């Protein structure tokens, strides 16, 4: 699935192939970005909660609060460091929750969590980022698009 | 001196942001000294430096917080 995005993103870079800092072309990317606000908000949310999520695990604090013999920060567990560090949507929380999977008592290996995604992100993402970056680079205004 | 250390703990944090570096020295005795009764004194500042500590910790949890000038 993946994959395929990437491919979408990287045939939508191209169109445009340049052009005036304010162009025909860009004007209408732009009203096709604006028409989806709600899809590529989903979209956005989720390659943040997946890099926020990894940088979480990756600091100390929240190593420190659930400590364990073998891993896990059991299902509570995870979720109450998770609330120490205070940043993310409820809903968005559970979701993680879910995404994450639970092993006989809520228990996670989890670094293998932020491996996988992070891998796969790491290479989307980019392109992904590298289109949004041009596309606001070449028309300021328009502001919805800022 | 009170004042560059006040700066920079605000937006930055020693070992904190990222350990103070092994480099003088001066920045590490401050390092070192940084914990006080009380610190701001002689600059004009205070409740600032609470406030600056409820920034961090604040993915800092309480504890480590206290654990620097704390109180």
């Amino acid at each position: 699935l993946l994959d395929l995005q990437k491919d979408m993103v990287v045939m939508l870079l191209s169109l445009l192939e340049g052009n005036v800092v304010n162009g025909m072309i860009a004007r209408q990317m732009v009203d096709m970005l604006v028409e989806s606000s709600s899809n590529v908000e989903m979209i956005l949310k989720f390659f943040d909660m997946f890099l926020k999520l990894k940088d979480i695990v990756g600091s100390e604090a929240f190593q420190d609060y659930v400590t364990d013999p073998r891993g896990l920060i059991s299902k509570k567990d995870f979720q109450k460091a998770m609330d120490s560090q205070k940043q993310f949507t409820g809903p968005e929380i559970q979701f993680l929750l879910s995404c994450s999977e639970a092993d006989e008592n809520e228990m996670i290996n989890f670094e293998e969590f932020a491996n996988r995604f992070q891998e796969p992100a790491r290479d989307i993402g980019f392109n992904v980022a590298v289109l949004l970056t041009n596309l606001s680079e070449h028309v300021p205004h328009d502001p919805r698009l800022r | 001196r009170e004042k560059e250390l006040a700066r920079k703990l605000e937006f930055d944090g020693l070992y904190i942001t990222e350990q103070p570096g092994d480099d003088d020295v001066k920045g590490q005795w401050d390092r070192l000294v940084l914990n006080t009764p009380s610190f701001p004194s002689n600059y004009w500042d205070k409740f600032v430096k609470r406030k600056v500590l409820d920034k961090h910790g604040d993915i800092f949890g309480r504890e480590r917080i206290a654990e620097l000038l704390g109180m």
